[PDB]
């Protein structure tokens, strides 16, 4: 079911992923 | 499509004016049975389906 | 009793319509209460009877 889609060393990439409230 | 084999289409995260097919006087007939026709706007539910 | 079933449809069509959520509730409850009425009116017990089944049933769906 694709209920949603959307579309948009040397380095250092930080992330934080959550989920709140869905 | 045939009624037996209909097209569904999964409309969401878009804004649902609905004031445009309310007004629109090319339709034979508009009929809700849950939701007052004329708060449609005011209402954001998670699914629309078509 | 005619009676009785009258003033059971009559509270059943003020219920009925005080949850009718939308205007197609609202326009069955409208036309169940003229049939029932009209029955009424010419002692028709079993078209009075179908009405106050129907609108029982209405009301349940708009309550649960
Ligand atoms: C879509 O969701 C339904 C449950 O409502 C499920 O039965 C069906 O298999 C799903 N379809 C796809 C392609 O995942």
């Amino acid at each position: 079911n694709c209920t949603f889609e959307y579309v948009s060393f040397k380095n250092l990439r930080e992330f934080v992923f959550k989920n709140i409230d869905g | 499509a045939s009624v037996y084999a209909w097209n569904r289409k999964r409309i969401s995260n878009c804004v649902a004016d609905y004031s445009v097919l309310y007004n629109s006087a090319s339709f034979s007939t508009f009929k809700c049975y849950g939701v007052s026709p004329t708060k449609l706007n005011d209402l954001c539910f998670t699914n629309v389906y078509a | 009793n005619d009676d009785e079933l009258h003033m059971l449809m009559t509270d059943l069509v003020y219920e009925a319509l005080h949850f009718a959520k939308d205007e197609e509730i609202k326009k069955r409850v409208f036309q169940l209460f003229e049939l029932a009425d009209k029955a009424y009116k010419n002692n028709d017990r079993q078209k009075l009877e179908k009405v106050v089944e129907e609108l029982k049933e209405l009301l349940e769906r708009l309550l649960s």
